[PDB]
C-alpha cells in the first residue's frame, strides 16, 4: 500500500506576486530599473496555509489559554474544598 | 610424555602409506586426536611441576605452549589443502611430513629437562621450517629470506652453545631441576657479563628484538600460509620460553644488563605500531604487530616479576592465536585476489558479510579488547612496568593508541568503503575457511573464561 | 548458615527497625514483595527440597588434605638436595597459606565498607589495623624476591632484616 | 495470549534461576552479598532484640 | 529472600535474552524489532521494583 | 521515505511547471522541445538560473559539466531520468 | 501504522485532527503544570527567607567596644 | 582542573553551537555543553546534583533528538535548517515536543531542567570557587537560550524552504506514542524524583534576591 | 585525494583515481580518510594565530581566577564534636585539643 | 558579592581571609560568650549515619526528615513541616556565620583604626 | 559526470562558474526568499554590467578578480544538498550496491527462485557477448590512429550494432538498491 | 581590495585562485591537449580490459606494481651514505633510545635512594 492516487498540479496561473513581500522585492527593484524574472516561482511558499504567521513569544504560548482556565477551575474547585 | 609423542612419530607412517587421496583426511582427525591427548596435561599443581622422567617435564609454562602447539597442526593443515590442490602426492606428503616433524621438534623443545637437549631442539626446528619457506614458496625472494632466518638465528645462537658447555663445565650439570635449586650469584664481571649476553641474545633474536627483527617480514612474507602461521605462533614464542628458563641462573647481574634491552623494546614497539600505520602489505602489516607485541613480551621478561611472567605467557597464547588468524584472512584474501596488497580489493564487507564478521572479531581480539586474555596480559605487563617505573605507562599508553589505529586501519581499508569494479573472481566463502576462522577464535573466548590455566607457574 | 564459620568472618548482629506506618494508604512495597514471594520464593523452596532429598538418598565425603611438618630450609645442608626440595615444597605451600591468610583479612575489610555504609571511616578502624598489620607482615617476608624465588633467597632477605634490626639494637642501647 | 507467555518464559523462568542460585549458591559464601546495615532512627524498636531507642533532648520548638 | 538482589540482576539478565535468540529463526523475521523493545521494556518496568525498594 | 515513485509524466509536468512559472518565457509559445537558445531567446545566464529552479524544485544538483550542455526541456527530462532511474 | 495521506506539491499539507488536539492538550497540560506549582510551592522561586543586611546589626549583638576598652 | 575543563568546554562548545547550520550539530554541541556543566557540578564537590543533572538530561535531550530527526524524516533526509521554514503548523506534535523540550533544557521553573539546572546555577555561585569558571557557566547559560531560540526561529517560525513537493507526515503510533512517553517524563521526571529521593547535601536555603534570579535573568 | 574533482567518473569513484595514471608516493597517506590538503576559507596562519590566541587567553584567565577567587560574607562551616575528630579518622586514645565554637 | 570589589580593587587588609578566620579570640568581644548546643549524640546519628559534610548543628531537623521519609513512603508530600524547620535551622546557621564574617570585620576594623590612632599620637 | 571532460575550461565556462557558485553561496548567506531574490537580481545585474567588454586582456582582469572577492566572502559553511558531494547522505548507499556477476555466483538452489530474471539475465548475456565481439570491431575501426584525443565514445551506426562499451554503464546496480 | 589568502602546505591555494591559468599560451594548450590524450588513452585500454565478457580475473595495473616496488624493494639499492642521510638515522635511531634510558635511570635512582632512606610509605604494596 503506497500512495498512488495520480496527483495532479495545480494551475500556473494561480502563483501571483500581489500580497507577498515579493511585491515590496519588485518595487524596491522596479525603482533602480530591475526586475525578478523568478518572482511567481516562490510565491506558493506565501499563497496557501503558510500565509498566516505567528510570533516567538505566540509560539512558546502554545496552550496557554487552555491550561490557565484549568488553572483557574482547579483553584477555585481547591479553594471551595478547603473552607470546608 | 610418551603418550603425546608416540602418535606424533606415527604421524608419519601413516600419512606415507594413505591413499593418494585420504592424506588430509587422516592427517586431520589423527592430529585433532593427538590436540585431544595433550589437553591431559593442562592439570598442573602448585608443586615444582609435572616430572615425568630424567628426560622430560612439564610445567604450566610449558602446558599451554605445547596444547597450542599441537592444536595448530589441523588449522595449519586445513590452510595448506587449498594452494598445494594441483601438486604431486609425493610432494604433499613431503608437506606433511615437513610439518609432523616440525611438530615433533616443538613437543620435544617445550619439555626438554636439560638445556643441551634444549637447544639441540630449538635448533632442530629450524630446518624444516626454513625447507618450507624455501621450496613451497611463491616470489623469488624466499631464497633470500631463508637465507636472512637461517643466519640470524645462528649468529645469535652459537655463542648460546659456548655459553652452555661453559656452564656445564663449572656447575656440573645444565639439568632445570638442579640449576634451579643450587641457583648461584653472579659477580658482576666483564667475563659474567659476555656470559649473560650470550646466554640472552640467542632467544633476544628470535622474538625478535628491535634491533634484529629484520628477517621476520621477509620470513612471515614469503612463507606458505603454514608457514607463516606456525612462524607467528609457535617459533616466536620460543624465544620467551628460553628467556624465561634461562633467566633464572642470570641474576643479579640481569638488573644493570637489562636497560639496553628495556629501552631498544619500548622504543621499538612505538615504532614498529607507527610502521603499521604506512604499510602497502597486509603480511607485512601483521608481522610488524606481532613485532610489537613481542617487544611488549621481552619488556615483561626483563622487568622480571610475578606479575610480568603472567602477563608474558598470557600475551603469547593470545598473540599466537590472533596472528594465526589474522595470516590466514590475509591468505583467503590472497588466494582470490592474488596480488597480497590492501588498496587493491575493496570493499570486501558487501560481498562476504560473514568473512567480515571474522575480520571484527580478529581485528578486536588484536586490538586487546576486554576481557580478552590478550587485554588480561597486556595489563599485568603494563601494571608490572608501572611499578618498575611511573613513566614506563606513557610509552605503553601510545602503543595502545596506535595500536588499535592501524587495527581498524586493516579493518578499514579491506572490508569497508566501495568493492573494486574490475574484480569479478571474488567467489562466495567456502566451509573450510570458515571453520578455520571459528576454529582460530574459540580458543580465545573459551579461555577468557578460565584465564588462570594460562598465567604460568607463578599464578 | 553453617557452609561457613561465624567466627572467621565476623559479623553485627544487624539490628533492623520496625514498619511505622504514619498513614492508612497501602504502600505498593508490601503487596509487590508479598506477590514476589507467592510467585518465586515457593516454587524456588520446593524445587530445592526435592533437590536436597535427592541428595540425602545418595551421600559421599571427600576430606581435607593434612601435611606433616618437615624440617626447613635452615636445617639444610648446603649441597644435600633432597631436604632442598623438601624445605621449597614446605614453603611454596606457607606461601600459599598466608596468601589466602590476606584474601581473607582483605574480604573482612571490603565487608565492613560496604555494610557499615556511611560511616565507614570509623566503624572499620578494626579492620583497617588489621590489615595494615597483616600488611607489613606479609610485605616483609616476600616483597623483593620477585620472578625465580625459593626459599634461600627468602631467608637471606630475613637474615639482612635480622642483622639490621640487631645492629640498629645494638647502636640504640650503645647510643 | 501473546504477553502471557513472554511474561512466563522471559521473566518468570530467568527469576527463578537466579533467585535459586543466590539464594542457595552465592549466599552459601561468605561476603558475597553484602547489605547496607539499614538506618536506625530514635524511636524505632527492632524486631530481633526488641528494645527500643531512646528519644531525643526534647529541643525548643518555635517556627 | 530479599528479592532486591533476584530483581536488579533479572533486569540486566532478561537484557540478554535477544542477543541468545538472535540466531534462531526470530532473527529472519520482521518481528525481531519489536521483540527487542518488548524486552527492553519490561527490564524497565521490572527495575522499576528496585528503585521503590530503594526509596 | 515513504515517497511516491515518481514517473516520466509528473518529471515533465514539473519541468513544464517550473518554466511557465519562468516569467522571462510566455507559457503559451514554449514546448517540449523547444530550445532556450534560439525559440526562446534566452541568455546562457538565464539558462544556467533554469539549472538552478530545476535543483532547487528536485532537491539534487546537477553537475556544472552536464548542466552547461542542457539546452531542452526534453533532454533535461531525460537526464534526470537517467539520474533517478525512472521506468515509465 | 497510519492512515494513508497523499503528497501536496506546495499546499498546507493535511493535518488531522488527532495530531492537533493531542499537541494543544499536551501544550496545555505543560502550562497548567506550570502554573500548578507555581500557586502551590511560589518559593522556590522566589525563596522564603529573608537576606539579613549586615550594615543593620547593632555593634551591641556583635561585641563591639567604643573604640577604646580595647 | 576538573572545574576549569568543564567550563571552558561549555564555554567552547555553546559558542560553536549558537552558530552552526545542521540541527544535529546544534543538538550534540548541546549535550557537549551540558557534559561540561556536569563536570563543573563535580568540581565544585556536588556529585549527586550532577548525577541528577544526567537523568534530567538523558529525559529532555532524547527527546530533543526525537524532534530533530522526525523533522529530518519529514523533510526527505534534509538536515540543514536553511531548508525549514514554517513547521509551527505544517506540523504540530513535533512542534510542541521540540518548544517543552527546549524550554526543559533553557530551565523553566518547575520544569524538568529546573530542578538540576537551578540547583547547578545556585551551588556554583554559593561555591569557594573559581570567578572565571563561573562567568563563563553564566555566558553559556546565555549561549544555550541563544541556540535554543536559534533553532526555533529557523525551523519553526519563518516562510517554508523546503521542495516544493511536500512530504510532511506524521500520523504515525510509533513516532507519537515514543515522543509523547518521554513529554510525560521531560514535564514530571524533575519533580517526582527530586520529591522521592532522599535528601544528599546542605541547600543554599539562604540567598540575596537578585543572586536567586540570576539564572532567570541570564535566560 | 580529497580536492580531487568528484564529479569526473574516475575508475575507482571511492579513492578518486584512474587504472593507469603514476600513483603519487603518499597515497596512503592522502585517502580521504587521513590528513587533506583542501583550501579553506580562512588561511592556515590566521587559524593558528586565532586558535593559539583563544587558547592562550583562556589559560591566561583562568590562572588569574585562581588568584583571585570568589565566596560569599560568611565564616567556615562549624562542625559539632572536636571538628567531628572521631568519625574522621578515628584515633580515639588521643584526646586531641577541645575546640568550642563561637555562639553569636 | 561586593566585598570583592572593596578587597581586590581596595586595602588587602581592610577585610579579611576567610581561609583563616576567625583571627581574633571568641570572647574578644563580650566576656559572655556562650557556647553552641547540640541535641543529637554520637550513638543515634551514627545510627542515623546522614553523611559527614551534614553531620553539622541542623542534625536533629535532618532526622526526623528521614523519619518522616521512611514513614510515610507512599505519601512523599506528607511531612513538609520538618523539611522547613531544618531549612530554618540551617538558614540560621548561614545568618550565624554571617554575623560572625561582619563581627570578625568590625573588630579588624577597629583594631587598624587603634593603630593609625597610635601612630597619631605616637607622631605628635 | 556523464559527459567527458574537455582539455581546458574557455573563459564563458569559467564565468558561468563562477556565477553559479556565487549564486549559491549567496543563497546560502540569504536564507529567506524574498532577501535572496532581491540580492540574487542585484548581482545579476552587476555580472551583466561587463557582458559585452571585447578586450581579451580586460575580459581575464574581470571574474578573477571577481574569484578573490568571491573567496573572501565564501561563507565557510555553505548549503549543500543531501546527496552531493558535500552531502549528509553522500554515499549513504553505496554499501548496498553489490555487482551483477554476483549472481553467477548464486547456488542452484537460490537460482530456483526468481527463473524469469534469471531467464532474462541469460538473454542479456548472449547479447553482450555477442554486441562486444561486434563492438571490438567497431571501435577499432573508427578510433584516430595514434591512440585517441579524447574520452567519448562514438555511437552505433548499424542497425544491429549497440554502443560500443555499453555493458557496465546499463548494468549499474540502481541510486537506491535497498 | 579583501584581505589576500596565504596558501601554505596543509592548506594548498584554491584552484581558481592560481595565476598561472589565467596565463594562457599555444604551448600550454598544446600540453593540456596531450595530457588529456594519454588520460583518454589509458581510459580506452582500461574499459577496452574491463567491458569484455571473456576476462574473468583481476586487471592487472603496473602503475599499482610499480608504486609498491618503489615503497618497498627499490629502497636500499638506491641508497647513498650522505650527510643528511647519517645524520638522520643517527638521530632518530640513537637520540630517544639514551634519552628514555637517561629519564628512566634518573627515575629508578630517586627511587632507589628514597626506598634506602626508607622515606617512601610503600604501606599495602604487595604486588609488582
Ligand atoms: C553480551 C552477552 C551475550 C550473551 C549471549 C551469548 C552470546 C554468545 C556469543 C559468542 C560470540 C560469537 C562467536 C564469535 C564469532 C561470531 C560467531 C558468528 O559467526 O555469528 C553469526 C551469527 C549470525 O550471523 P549472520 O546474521 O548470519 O551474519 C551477519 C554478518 O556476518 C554480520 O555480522 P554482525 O555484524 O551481526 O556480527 C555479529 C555481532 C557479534 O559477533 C561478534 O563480534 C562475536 C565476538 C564479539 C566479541 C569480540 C571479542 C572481544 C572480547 C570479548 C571476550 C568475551 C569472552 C566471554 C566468554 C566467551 C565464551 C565463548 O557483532 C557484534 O555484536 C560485535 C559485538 C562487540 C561486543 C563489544 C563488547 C564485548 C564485551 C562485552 C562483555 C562480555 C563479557 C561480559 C561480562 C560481564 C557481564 C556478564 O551472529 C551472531 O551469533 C552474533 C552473536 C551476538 C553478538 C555477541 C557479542 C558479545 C559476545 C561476547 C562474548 C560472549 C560473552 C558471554 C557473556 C555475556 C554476558
Ligand atoms: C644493533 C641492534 C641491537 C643489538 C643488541 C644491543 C644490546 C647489547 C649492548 C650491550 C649493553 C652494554 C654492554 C656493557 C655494559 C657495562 C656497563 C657500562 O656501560 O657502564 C660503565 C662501563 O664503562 C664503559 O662503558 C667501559 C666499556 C666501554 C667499551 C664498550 C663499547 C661502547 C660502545 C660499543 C657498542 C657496540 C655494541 C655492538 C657490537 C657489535 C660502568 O663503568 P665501570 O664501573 O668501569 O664498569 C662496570 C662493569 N664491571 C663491574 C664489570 C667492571
Ligand atoms: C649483538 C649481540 C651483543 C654483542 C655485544 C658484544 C659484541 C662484541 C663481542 C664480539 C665477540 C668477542 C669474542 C671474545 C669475547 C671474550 C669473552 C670471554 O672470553 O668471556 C668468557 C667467560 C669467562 O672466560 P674465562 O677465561 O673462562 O674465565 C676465567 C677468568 N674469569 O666465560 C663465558 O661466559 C663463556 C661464554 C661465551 C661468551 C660469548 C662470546 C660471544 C659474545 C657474546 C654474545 C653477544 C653477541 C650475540 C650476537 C647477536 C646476533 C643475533
Ligand atoms: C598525542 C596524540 C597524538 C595524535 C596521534 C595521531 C595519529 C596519526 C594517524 C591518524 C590517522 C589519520 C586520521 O585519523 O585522519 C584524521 C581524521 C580525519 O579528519 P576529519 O576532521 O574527521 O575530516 C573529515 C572531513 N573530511 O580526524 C582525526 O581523527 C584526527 C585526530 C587527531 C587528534 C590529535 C590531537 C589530540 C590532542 C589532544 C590534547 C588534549 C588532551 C586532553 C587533556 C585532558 C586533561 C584532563
Ligand atoms: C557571496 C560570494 C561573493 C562572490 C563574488 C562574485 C563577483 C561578481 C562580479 C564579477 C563581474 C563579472 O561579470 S566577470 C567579467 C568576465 N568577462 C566577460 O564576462 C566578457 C564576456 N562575457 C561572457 O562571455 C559571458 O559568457 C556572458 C556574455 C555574460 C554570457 O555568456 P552566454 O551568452 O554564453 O551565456
Amino acid at each position: 500500500e503506497h500512495g498512488h492516487s495520480k496527483m495532479e498540479l495545480p494551475d500556473y496561473k494561480q502563483w501571483k506576486i500581489e500580497g507577498t513581500p515579493l511585491e515590496t522585492v519588485q518595487e524596491k527593484l522596479a525603482a533602480r530599473g530591475l526586475r525578478d524574472p523568478w518572482g511567481r516561482n516562490e510565491a506558493w511558499r506565501y499563497s496557501g496555509g503558510f500565509a498566516n504567521n505567528v510570533s516567538f513569544v505566540g509560539a512558546l504560548l502554545k496552550g496557554f489559554k487552555w491550561g490557565f482556565a484549568a488553572f483557574v477551575v482547579a483553584v477555585g474547585a481547591e479553594y471551595y474544598l478547603e473552607s470546608q | 610424555m610418551l603418550k603425546i609423542i608416540i602418535p606424533t612419530t606415527m604421524l608419519l607412517p601413516m600419512t606415507w602409506m594413505s591413499k593418494h587421496n585420504m592424506i588430509w583426511i587422516n592427517a586431520t582427525v589423527h592430529s585433532l586426536l593427538i590436540s585431544l591427548i595433550s589437553l591431559s596435561l593442562l592439570n598442573q599443581l602448585g608443586e615444582n611441576s609435572l616430572n615425568f622422567s630424567l628426560t622430560f617435564f612439564s610445567d604450566s609454562l610449558s602446558a599451554p605452549l605445547l596444547v597450542l602447539t599441537t592444536w595448530l597442526l589441523p588449522l595449519m593443515l586445513m590452510a595448506s589443502q587449498s594452494h598445494l590442490s594441483k601438486e604431486t602426492t609425493t610432494r604433499k606428503k613431503l608437506y606433511i611430513t615437513m610439518l609432523i616433524l616440525l611438530q615433533l621438534f616443538l613437543i620435544m623443545t617445550f619439555t626438554a629437562t636439560e638445556l643441551i637437549l634444549f637447544y639441540i631442539l630449538f635448533e632442530a626446528t629450524l630446518v624444516p621450517t626454513l625447507i618450507i619457506i624455501t621450496r613451497w614458496g611463491n616470489q623469488t625472494e624466499r631464497l633470500n629470506a631463508g637465507l636472512y632466518f637461517l643466519f640470524y638465528t645462528l649468529a645469535g645462537s652459537l655463542p648460546l652453545l659456548v655459553a652452555l658447555v661453559y656452564i656445564q663445565n663449572t656447575t656440573g650439570s645444565l639439568n632445570f631441576l638442579i640449576i634451579h635449586y643450587w641457583s648461584h650469584p653472579l659477580s658482576n664481571s666483564w667475563s659474567n657479563i659476555f656470559m649473560w649476553l650470550a646466554c640472552i641474545m640467542a632467544f633476544m633474536v628470535k622474538m625478535p628484538l628491535y634491533g634484529l627483527h629484520l628477517w621476520l617480514p621477509k620470513a612471515h612474507v614469503e612463507a606458505p600460509i603454514a608457514g607463516s602461521m606456525v612462524l607467528a605462533a609457535v617459533l616466536l614464542k620460543l624465544g620467551g620460553y628460553g628467556m624465561m628458563r634461562i633467566t633464572t641462573i642470570l641474576n643479579p647481574l640481569t638488573n644493570y644488563m637489562a636497560y639496553p634491552f628495556l629501552m631498544l623494546s619500548m622504543w621499538g614497539m612505538i615504532m614498529t605500531s607507527s610502521i603499521c600505520l604506512r604499510q602497502t602489505d597486509l603480511k607485512s602489516l601483521i608481522a610488524y604487530s606481532s613485532v610489537s607485541h613481542m617487544a611488549l613480551v621481552i619488556v615483561a621478561i626483563m622487568i622480571q616479576t610475578p606479575w610480568s611472567f603472567m602477563g608474558a605467557t598470557a600475551l603469547m597464547i593470545a598473540h599466537g592465536l590472533t596472528s594465526s588468524m589474522l595470516f590466514c584472512l590475509a591468505n583467503t584474501n590472497y588466494e582470490r585476489v592474488h596480488s597480497r596488497t590492501m588498496i587493491l580489493a575493496r570493499g570486501l564487507q558487501t560481498l562476504l558479510p560473514l568473512m567480515a564478521t571474522w575480520w571484527l572479531v580478529a581485528s578486536l581480539t588484536n586490538l586487546a579488547l576486554p576481557p580478552s586474555i590478550n587485554l588480561i596480559g597486556e595489563l599485568f605487563i603494563i601494571t608490572a612496568s608501572f611499578s618498575w617505573s611511573n613513566i614506563t605507562i606513557i610509552l605503553m599508553g601510545m602503543n595502545m593508541m596506535i595500536t588499535a589505529l592501524y587495527s581498524l586501519y586493516m579493518l578499514i581499508t579491506t572490508q569497508r568503503g566501495k568493492y573494486t569494479h574490475h574484480i569479478n573472481n571474488i567467489k562466495p566463502s567456502f566451509t573450510r575457511e570458515n571453520a578455520l576462522m571459528a576454529l582460530h577464535i574459540l580458543p580465545l573466548l573459551l579461555l577468557t573464561l578460565n584465564p588462570k590455566m594460562i598465567l604460568g607457574p607463578l599464578y | 548458615p553453617d557452609s561457613w564459620d561465624k567466627d572467621v568472618y565476623p559479623e553485627p548482629p544487624r539490628r533492623t527497625p520496625a514498619p511505622a506506618p504514619q498513614t492508612s494508604l497501602p504502600n505498593p512495597v508490601t503487596y509487590l514483595t508479598k506477590i514476589f514471594d507467592l510467585l518465586v520464593d515457593r516454587p524456588v523452596t520446593l524445587a530445592r527440597e526435592f533437590i536436597e532429598q535427592q541428595h540425602a538418598k545418595n551421600r559421599y565425603y571427600y576430606y581435607h588434605r593434612e601435611f606433616r611438618r618437615v624440617p626447613d630450609i635452615t636445617e639444610c645442608e648446603e649441597k644435600d638436595i633432597l631436604c632442598m626440595f623438601e624445605a621449597e615444597m614446605q614453603w611454596r605451600r606457607d606461601y600459599k597459606v598466608d596468601q589466602e591468610i590476606v584474601n581473607i583479612i582483605q574480604e573482612r575489610l571490603k565487608a565492613c565498607q560496604q555494610r557499615e555504609g556511611e560511616s565507614y571511616r570509623q566503624n572499620c578502624a578494626k579492620e583497617l589495623e588489621q590489615f595494615t598489620q597483616v600488611s607489613k607482615a606479609f610485605q616483609d617476608r616476600y616483597s623483593d624476591l620477585g620472578a625465580h624465588y625459593s626459599a634461600r633467597k627468602c631467608l637471606a632477605k630475613q637474615k639482612q632484616r635480622m642483622l639490621a634490626e640487631r645492629k640498629a639494637a645494638k647502636e640504640a642501647a650503645a647510643a | 495470549y501473546r504477553h502471557s507467555i513472554f511474561a512466563v518464559t522471559h521473566v518468570l523462568i530467568p527469576v527463578w534461576i537466579i533467585h535459586y542460585y543466590l539464594k542457595y549458591h552465592v549466599t552459601a559464601k561468605p561476603y558475597t552479598v553484602v547489605e547496607r546495615k539499614p538506618r536506625i532512627f530514635p524511636g524505632d524498636t527492632i524486631l530481633e532484640t526488641g528494645e527500643v531507642i531512646p528519644l531525643m533532648k526534647e529541643f525548643p520548638d518555635q517556627h | 529472600m530479599n528479592p532486591f538482589a533476584s530483581l536488579t540482576l533479572t533486569t540486566l539478565t532478561i537484557l540478554t535474552i535477544p542477543i541468545m535468540m538472535s540466531n534462531s529463526n526470530i532473527y529472519k523475521t520482521n518481528l525481531y524489532p519489536n521483540y527487542v523493545k518488548t524486552t527492553v521494556s519490561y527490564a524497565f518496568t521490572l527495575s522499576l521494583v528496585p528503585l521503590l525498594m530503594f526509596m | 521515505s515513504d515517497a511516491p515513485p515518481l514517473t516520466l509524466e509528473a518529471i515533465k509536468d514539473r519541468v513544464l511547471y517550473v518554466l511557465k512559472l519562468y516569467d522571462k518565457i510566455d507559457p503559451e509559445k514554449l514546448s517540449v522541445n523547444s530550445h532556450f537558445m534560439k525559440d526562446l531567446g534566452l541568455d546562457s545566464l538565464d539558462q544556467v538560473e533554469i539549472i538552478m529552479a530545476m535543483e532547487d524544485e528536485f532537491g539534487f544538483e546537477i553537475p556544472d559539466i552536464d548542466a552547461e550542455k542542457l539546452m531542452c526541456p526534453q533532454e533535461i527530462v531525460d537526464y534526470i531520468a537517467d539520474k533517478k532511474d525512472v521506468y515509465e | 501504522g497510519g492512515v494513508h495521506i497523499e503528497p501536496r506539491y506546495r499546499q498546507f499539507p493535511q493535518l488531522t485532527r488527532s495530531q492537533l488536539i493531542q499537541a494543544e492538550f499536551f501544550s496545555a497540560t505543560m502550562w497548567f503544570w506550570i502554573l500548578w506549582r507555581f500557586w502551590h510551592d511560589s518559593d522556590a522561586v522566589l525563596g522564603h527567607f529573608p537576606y539579613p543586611d549586615p550594615s543593620q546589626w547593632t555593634d551591641e549583638e556583635l561585641g563591639i567596644l567604643p573604640d577604646d576598652e580595647d | 582542573m576538573t572545574l576549569c575543563l568543564g567550563a571552558i568546554t561549555t564555554l567552547f562548545t555553546a559558542l560553536c553551537a549558537i552558530t552552526q547550520n545542521d540541527i544535529k550539530k546544534i543538538v550534540a554541541f548541546s549535550t557537549s555543553s551540558q557534559l561540561g556543566l556536569m563536570m563543573v557540578t563535580i568540581g565544585i564537590n556536588q556529585p549527586h546534583l550532577a548525577f541528577l543533572h544526567i537523568c534530567m538530561h538523558a529525559f529532555f535531550k532524547a527527546m530533543l533528538f526525537m524532534c530533530s530527526g522526525s523533522i529530518i524524516h519529514s523533510l526527505n533526509d534534509e538536515q540543514d535548517i536553511r531548508k525549514m521554514g514554517g513547521l509551527y503548523k505544517a506540523m504540530p506534535f513535533t512542534t510542541t515536543a521540540l518548544i517543552i523540550g527546549s524550554l526543559a533544557l533553557t530551565g523553566m521553573p518547575y520544569l524538568t531542567g529546573f530542578y538540576s539546572k537551578d540547583l547547578i546555577i545556585e551551588a556554583v555561585n554559593m561555591s569557594y570557587t573559581n570567578a572565571w569558571a563561573l562567568l563563563m557557566t553564566l555566558i553559556a547559560t546565555s549561549l544555550t537560550a541563544a541556540y535554543s531560540t536559534r533553532i526555533i526561529f529557523f525551523a519553526f517560525l519563518g516562510k517554508p524552504r523546503f521542495p516544493p513537493l511536500v512530504l510532511i507526515n506524521e500520523n504515525n503510533p510509533l513516532l507519537i506514542n515514543s515522543i509523547k512517553r518521554l513529554l510525560i517524563g521531560s514535564i514530571f521526571a524533575g519533580f517526582i524524583i527530586s520529591n522521592n529521593i532522599p535528601p544528599m547535601t546542605v541547600p543554599n536555603t539562604t540567598m540575596p534576591l537578585y543572586m536567586k534570579m540570576t539564572a532567570l535573568i541570564v535566560t | 585525494q580529497q580536492e580531487r574533482d568528484p564529479w569526473y567518473d574516475w575508475d575507482h569513484p571511492d579513492l578518486r583515481l584512474n587504472w593507469g595514471e603514476p600513483i603519487h608516493w603518499d597515497l596512503d597517506m592522502y585517502i580521504r580518510n587521513r590528513v587533506d590538503t583542501s583550501p579553506t576559507p580562512v588561511s592556515w596562519n590566521t587559524m593558528c594565530k586565532h586558535l593559539f590566541g583563544f587558547v592562550a587567553f583562556m589559560l591566561f584567565m583562568f590562572w588569574v581566577g585562581e588568584i583571585y577567587p570568589s565566596y560569599q560574607p560568611v565564616g567556615p562551616k562549624q562542625y559539632p564534636y572536636n571538628d567531628l575528630y572521631l568519625e574522621r579518622g578515628g584515633d580515639p586514645t588521643k584526646e586531641p585539643e577541645p575546640v568550642v565554637h563561637y555562639e553569636i | 558579592g561586593a566585598h570583592l570589589a572593596r578587597r581586590y580593587l581596595g586595602d588587602a587588609s581592610k577585610e579579611p581571609d576567610p581561609l583563616r578566620m576567625p583571627t581574633f579570640p571568641p570572647d574578644y568581644g563580650f566576656p559572655e560568650r556562650k557556647e553552641r548546643e547540640m541535641v543529637a549524640t554520637q550513638q543515634e546519628m551514627n545510627d542515623a549515619q546522614l553523611m559527614l559534610q551534614q553531620r553539622d548543628y541542623c542534625a536533629h531537623y535532618l532526622i526526623q526528615l528521614l523519619k518522616c521519609k521512611r514513614d510515610s513512603f507512599p505519601n512523599f508530600l506528607a511531612c513538609k513541616h520538618e523539611q522547613h524547620d531544618w531549612d530554618y535551622c540551617e538558614h540560621l546557621d548561614y545568618v550565624k556565620r554571617m554575623k560572625e564574617f561582619e563581627r570578625e570585620r568590625r573588630l579588624l576594623q577597629r583594631k587598624k583604626r587603634r593603630e593609625q590612632r597610635e601612630a597619631e599620637m605616637a607622631r605628635g | 559526470a556523464f559527459s567527458a571532460p574537455a582539455a581546458y575550461l574557455t573563459h564563458q565556462q569559467k564565468v558561468l562558474r563562477l556565477y553559479k557558485r556565487a549564486l549559491r553561496h549567496l543563497e546560502s548567506w540569504c536564507v529567506h526568499r524574498d532577501k535572496y531574490r532581491y540580492f540574487a537580481c542585484l548581482m545579476r545585474a552587476r555580472f551583466d554590467e561587463h557582458k559585452n567588454e571585447k578586450d581579451m586582456v580586460k575580459a581575464t582582469q574581470l571574474l578573477r578578480q571577481a574569484e578573490e572577492e568571491f573567496w573572501y566572502g565564501q561563507h565557510p559553511q555553505p548549503y549543500i544538498f543531501p546527496e552531493s558531494p558535500g552531502g549528509t547522505s553522500y554515499e549513504r548507499y553505496e554499501c548496498y550496491k553489490v555487482p551483477e556477476w554476483c549472481l553467477d555466483d548464486w547456488h542452484p538452489s537460490e537460482k530456483a527462485m526468481y527463473p524469469d530474471y534469471f531467464a532474462k539475465r541469460e538473454q542479456w548475456k548472449r547479447l553482450r557477448r555477442e554486441s562486444w565481439e561486434r563492438e571490438v570491431k567497431q571501435l577499432q575501426e573508427e578510433t584516430p590512429p595514434g591512440g585517441p584525443r579524447t574520452e567519448a565514445l562514438p555511437p552505433a551506426r548499424k542497425e544491429g550494432d549497440l554502443p560500443p562499451l555499453w555493458w557496465h554503464i546499463v548494468t549499474r546496480p540502481r541510486e537506491r538498491p535497498m | 581590495s579583501f584581505p589576500k589568502y596565504k596558501p601554505s602546505r596543509l592548506a594548498t591555494l584554491p584552484a581558481t585562485l592560481d595565476p598561472a591559468e589565467y596565463d594562457i599560451s599555444p604551448e600550454t594548450r598544446k600540453a593540456q591537449a596531450e595530457r588529456l590524450a594519454i588520460r583518454s588513452r589509458l581510459k580506452r585500454e582500461y574499459l577496452l580490459q574491463y567491458n569484455d565478457p571473456n576476462r574473468l580475473g583481476v586487471i592487472e595495473d603496473p602503475a599499482l606494481i610499480r608504486w609498491t616496488y618503489a615503497r618497498s624493494a627499490n629502497i636500499y639499492p638506491n641508497f647513498r651514505p650522505t650527510p643528511k642521510t647519517s645524520l638522520l638515522g643517527a638521530l632518530f635511531g640513537i637520540g630517544p633510545l639514551f634519552f628514555w634510558y637517561y629519564v628512566f635511570k634518573t627515575d629508578r635512582d630517586k627511587k632507589e635512594k628514597l626506598i634506602q632512606e626508607g622515606k617512601l610509605d610503600q604501606t599495602f604494596n604487595i604486588s609488582y
